[PDB]
């Protein structure tokens, strides 16, 4: 009497296709739960029908023939999670891929939960430095945040993530344990080269000790690239539930909802609103509600995520780009116009914003950056409204006179996040009107030699407002002072 | 009865009963769970099958497992004691305090008001915005929409009104969160309880919360609403009070259903939308209403789906308003807020005959002058602004300067825009408009009137600015 | 084993097998055929039934057929002696000059490099195209993308490269003529014989062809990349070489994917497209790489449909590429050749720290002024320019002449545009446009600029145009 095979805990391959299993048994498999395959690849159980159970697989299925037998797990799909992730590239079900070995992992996490309710968080109020000006002025990015990079292609819109990542070093390298940020990198639809070229360029900054890196790249399967998020949220949500912080970034939340809408349309789910599954918000709300703040009765924890998405032909209206615009706290809009013009970042200032406002912001940098938005905002207008110079009074003149050079100072290269107090050193010498009378083009030269001059002689002062993290009455003194008098001295 | 689930994909799971078949919007709960789980009969397949949709996560559920009908559809705690506490689509506190002891229950479902239970009084019901207050005027106990894509002001708008009517309204008042976002129903209920609205050591509460978030399976988010609403109606009716009702995003309600249609297997109608969209909408926006009874002063956040207000549903909804408030990404853009399309937004009660000449002769006066500036604007774009005449380079002006003086710093934006909160009173509105319509600020700059409350702080701002 | 053919639909066969049911890939051989007809199984519909694609015109086969299973996938002759040979999609020879006598045999689907196996070195790849060289430079062994609508200039650009680097290339060169025209691959054959790089007499061809055109039937198409791709393989990891790979057109591997998937009964996916388009793309585009063993600078035509880059097939294409060469119908119609769009070709090159600031300014001037011409187009078209701004006017000037200083003569397109081909070295394109951009030319008429080589041409043009 062999009984190994009965149809409850087994079942048997009646067709394979295009990554979908139509396996007949599995009479108690639960819905969402692992099974394996014969040739040791698992499969994810959605579809629980009358007479077959549709099964999604993670991986190759040229290696599943009708007739295999299949095997029920027991467990809801579910990864490895914790501190010895850091550092490590793993695929999307947590195995490791950068061949240094197998992970020490003692904890795990299902890869779908739902985000923590309503009484468990509190208000988003200590920032996310990303080390980029315009962001770190403008909009404002807390912990347990949600903002969304969004842009066509090329816009710019990775380097935003890498330069955040790379900025956390300051912290994590320090001693507080409530400053630091752990960083989780999901690579989506990818290209492998792309992602090691990523992770090289981490490891050049001294950063991976500090990330983990799930990849699930262009030719992993669909039900891979699916999953990559949820696999990578639960990994963050170890720091989250744990009084730790962690950041991850969803790179790119469009190449996932291709793969869902692949998987999808496989299971013969009738396609919906441009051919994706009539839940594709669902699809993004659940991960990205997931990212939180929590209170000190949970551990004072977060997450804050930082989501990609593509537009086309730079058009945010679109279903998708406004699909996950409406389940993020704000968003950064990059525009190829602003980046082909000089404007790197291409923020947009007008189209970006940041729904935690200020709350998220030092209050030395609140001094400085608190009404610039909408200055820059009113700017772009009347800087289009004269483009014919009609008959201009000064109010406006002055308004164009400030919206140039402050342009010119939310500008930023790559990989050199600056440290708070750099940021309001720099942006008060604008906003203060010291640079008024100053030349557009000196502006990025003038800001390269005041910088050096304050961190090299200066630094009391940069290590005050570091500190109190605000400007005082005499700071703010000897701010004028330096600036005005370094300035003369620069345009000798 | 006790039925047993044959087919589980998604939220929909299809259940067979043996004798017994429950009727069509029963709610059956699911037997051997750690959490109650509740499904709503949806439609009959016939052989004894009935396919219904979860009220929360399929996960781990398996084919054969037991369901036992409630024999009702779903029913929840209505009453008094339901204030300053936070629900469930299926009534279950949330908010960690305990049981909520009401005397009754009500069905979420039920049918809206008769004909003959309408009621048509109209009162203006003044709100401190300048915009909406100028021209597209709320009515007490009036329907009110506030229209928009993602990101340009709907819930700020709705979180200014809570305080600047919510607050000092003598009446319950039902906050039904339907799709939007978790983060944002606790920074709600902590706002509630450090203002008192909530009360949490006696019951001076004066607000209920309902609950139904974006992190919930479609069935949650095509009830919550009515959970939200079917509290309303009790204090509407069985107390007769003067309910307030805020619903932030009705638009959810109308997704959630679009997302399992499929499922229910449906052609699609247009645009991806279920094809019962209307008539959906439909039975549920009848009872969110006002009656001789009692009052409600329904105030719906609607969601615009790729900004086109044409998509099937937040067309379909402007039916179902008395005004209307549509924002605009165009006008947001521009830093104006709140970002209220001044020529797309629309009040029943702008009528001479109820808020007076005065009150419309300025409205219309301040939309003719837009209208007659957005005509100009493309045109000036290319052929510039010489070879207009004076007539019409002083529209450009007045309408520059109106574009920007109805913009106003909401108290619950400050952390956005870096100004502190204005209110400005009916006549403070309708006389700051007036004057500039009239030429009396000619001199004044535009910038003069961005951000501002009332005409006088332009005035200041001016010489602020004069240097 | 013997199946039986139980139905046929156009290139979408379904086989029936009573004993040993043939795993999904594998090639099986349908009996009773005047030439040889290799059907890949695709899926496992169930009830001992394989449905597969067939890799050439399914006419004739009748239900109830025999069909023997090969045992594996479509496996074909790889080694030195495909050089200088032309060959199918199932690996025979089409160049009718024997069997193509190898030691080894290789099946065209494989697994993707790991990314263990990844490189990260990036070598710019100097092609002597002022455009390509100066805004987004290729690299060794990086991947290369052409985009262009019907009759813009990709195959040409892809000679001109052949000419301009593979001639010179120590190493090999694969070229795929994947859905394109036959007479092309005539065209080339013989023109690759005559400079001698196809050598029918001694072992000394540097080229191995692998063909599936236009003409074939949409299973042919859908494969021949994937056979293409495993020449190429082979010499990088087998003999750790450095490949060249030129490919036209890789967008007819996916439109052949969009033929048959309705036959293999998919619901459609947007713009009709097969549900699997990017994971086909995938699994595909990921074996096209370098890797630690070896070197693969592959060179990819990218055919627009309808002119339309947001049409999921090229849509999706962007993601696999280092450096992108958009071409552009507008420009072409202007006359300027190659038609690249400056403003939206791009190079992950394109970095200070890898061409050098003194590339890396130059670059982004000229796009800033062509950006800055570029919104000031709009009113052009009403009003020309007499409304303009001096300072505008002179941006103007500059764009156009920086416009047409970005056109060049072909060697490849002599006969259309009745000049002299031309190969400008990377200093020289730097250079000439740095003075453009620096007013050391304003005096000179735009006409001097259009069609040259190096800068010192344009001066002389002038001249001549006195």
């Amino acid at each position: 009497a062999d009984t190994s095979v009965d149809l409850e805990e087994t079942g048997r391959v009646l067709s394979i296709g295009d990554g979908i299993a139509r396996v007949h048994g599995l009479r108690n498999v639960q819905a969402e739960e692992m099974v394996e395959f014969s040739s040791g690849l698992k499969g994810m159980s959605l579809n629980l029908e009358p007479d077959n159970v549709g099964v999604v697989v993670f991986g190759n299925d040229k290696l599943i023939k009708e007739g295999d037998i299949v095997k029920r797990t027991g467990a809801i799909v579910d990864v490895p999670v914790g501190e010895e992730l850091l550092g490590r590239v793993v695929d999307a079900l947590g195995n490791a891929i950068d061949g240094k070995g197998p992970i020490g992992s003692k904890a795990r996490r299902r890869v779908g939960l739902k985000a923590p309710g309503i009484i468990p968080r509190i208000s988003v109020r200590e920032p996310m430095q990303t080390g980029i000006k315009a962001v770190d002025s403008l909009v404002p990015i807390g912990r347990g945040q949600r903002e969304l990079i969004i842009g066509d292609r090329q816009t710019g819109k990775t380097s935003i993530a890498i330069d955040t990542i790379i900025n956390q070093k300051r912290f994590n390298d320090g001693t507080d344990e409530k400053k630091k940020l752990y960083c989780i990198y999901v690579a989506i639809g990818q290209k492998r080269s792309t992602v090691a070229q990523l992770v090289k360029r981490l490891t050049d900054a001294d950063a991976m000790k500090y990330t983990i890196v799930v990849s699930a790249t262009a030719s992993d399967a669909a039900p891979l690239q699916y999953l990559a998020p949820y696999s990578g949220c639960s990994m963050g949500e170890y720091f989250r539930d744990n009084g730790k912080h962690a950041l991850i970034i969803y790179d790119d939340l469009s190449k996932q909802a291709v793969a869902y809408r692949q998987m999808s349309l496989l299971l013969r789910r009738p396609p919906g609103r441009e051919a994706y599954p009539g839940d594709v918000f669902y699809l993004h709300s659940r991960l990205l509600e997931r990212a939180a703040k929590m209170n000190d009765a949970f551990g004072g924890g977060s997450l804050t995520a930082l989501p990609v998405i593509e537009t086309q032909a730079g058009d945010v209206s679109a279903y998708i780009p406004t699909n996950v615009i409406s389940i993020t706290d704000g968003q950064i809009f990059l525009e190829t116009e602003l980046f082909y013009k000089g404007i790197r970042p291409a923020i947009n200032v007008g189209l970006s914003v940041s729904r935690v406002g200020s709350a998220a912001q030092t209050r030395a940098m609140k001094q400085v950056a608190g009404t610039m938005k909408l200055e820059l905002a009113q700017y772009r207008e009347v800087a289009a409204f004269a483009q014919f110079g009609s008959d201009l009074d000064a109010a406006t003149q002055q308004l164009l006179s400030r919206g140039v050079r402050l342009t010119e100072l939310l500008k930023q290269g790559q990989y050199s996040p600056m440290a708070i107090e750099e940021q309001v050193a720099v942006i008060y010498a604008g906003v203060r009107g010291y640079l008024d009378k100053l030349e557009p083009s000196k502006i990025t030269k003038f800001e390269n030699a005041f910088l050096s001059h304050v961190i090299s002689q200066h630094q009391a002062l940069l290590s005050k407002i570091r500190t109190d993290g605000k400007i005082s009455e005499e700071s703010d003194a000897k701010l004028k002072e330096i600036v005005t008098n370094f300035l003369a001295g620069f345009e000798a | 009865t006790t039925g047993r689930i044959v087919a589980v994909i998604g939220a929909v799971v299809d259940v067979q009963f043996d004798e017994g078949l429950p009727p069509i919007l029963n709610a059956l709960e699911v037997q051997g769970r750690e959490t109650r789980l509740v499904l709503e009969v949806a439609q009959h397949l016939g052989e004894s099958t009935v396919r219904t949709i979860a009220m929360d996560g399929t996960e781990g559920l398996v084919r054969g497992q037991k369901v036992l009908d409630s024999g009702a559809p779903i029913r929840i705690p209505v009453g008094p004691e339901t204030l300053g506490r936070i629900m469930n689509v299926i009534g279950e506190p949330i908010d960690e305090r305990g049981p909520i002891k009401t005397k009754q229950f009500a069905a979420i479902h039920a049918e809206a008001p008769e004909f003959v239970e309408m009621s048509v009084e109209q009162e203006i019901l003044v709100t401190g915005i300048k915009v909406v207050d100028l021209l597209a005027p709320y009515a007490k106990g009036g329907k009110i929409g506030l229209f928009g894509g993602a990101g340009v002001g709907k819930t700020v708008l709705i979180m200014e009104l809570i305080n600047n009517v919510a607050k000092a309204h003598g009446g319950y008042s039902v906050f039904a969160g339907v799709g939007e976002r978790t983060r944002e129903g606790n920074d709600l209920y902590h706002e509630m309880i450090e203002s008192g609205v909530i009360n949490l050591k006696d019951a001076t509460s004066k607000v209920a919360l309902v609950y139904g978030q974006m992190n919930e399976p479609p069935g949650a988010r095509a009830r919550v609403a009515l959970t939200g609403l079917t509290v309303a109606e009790y204090f509407r009716d069985q107390e007769g009070q003067d309910v307030l009702l805020f619903i932030d995003n009705i638009f959810r309600f109308t997704q959630a259903g679009s997302e399992v249609s499929a499922l229910l297997g449906r052609i699609p109608s247009a645009v991806g939308y279920q094809p019962t969209l209307a008539t959906d909408m439909g039975t549920m926006q009848e009872r969110i209403t006002t009656t001789k009874k009692g009052s409600i002063t329904s105030v719906q956040a609607i969601y615009v789906p790729a900004d086109d207000l044409t998509d099937p549903a937040p067309a379909t909804t402007f039916a179902h308003l008395d005004a209307t408030t549509v924002l605009s990404r165009a006008i947001a853009e521009l830093g104006i807020y709140p970002a209220v399309d001044p020529l797309d937004s629309t009040s029943r009660i702008m009528d001479p005959n109820i808020v007076g000449s005065e009150h419309y002769d300025v409205a219309r006066g301040v939309q003719k002058i837009l209208q007659d500036y957005k005509s100009l604007q493309d045109i000036i774009a290319i052929l510039g602004m010489d070879e207009l005449s004076e007539e019409d380079k002083l529209t450009v002006s007045r309408a520059r300067k109106i574009q920007r003086f109805l913009s106003q710093p909401f108290q619950v934006a400050e952390v956005f825009t870096g100004h502190l909160g204005k209110l400005v009173p009916l006549k403070e509105t309708i006389k700051g408009f007036q004057q500039i319509l009239a030429g009396e600020y000619d001199h004044l700059p535009e910038q003069a009137f961005y951000m501002v409350g009332p005409i006088e702080e332009a005035v200041a701002k001016a010489d602020k600015l004069a240097e």
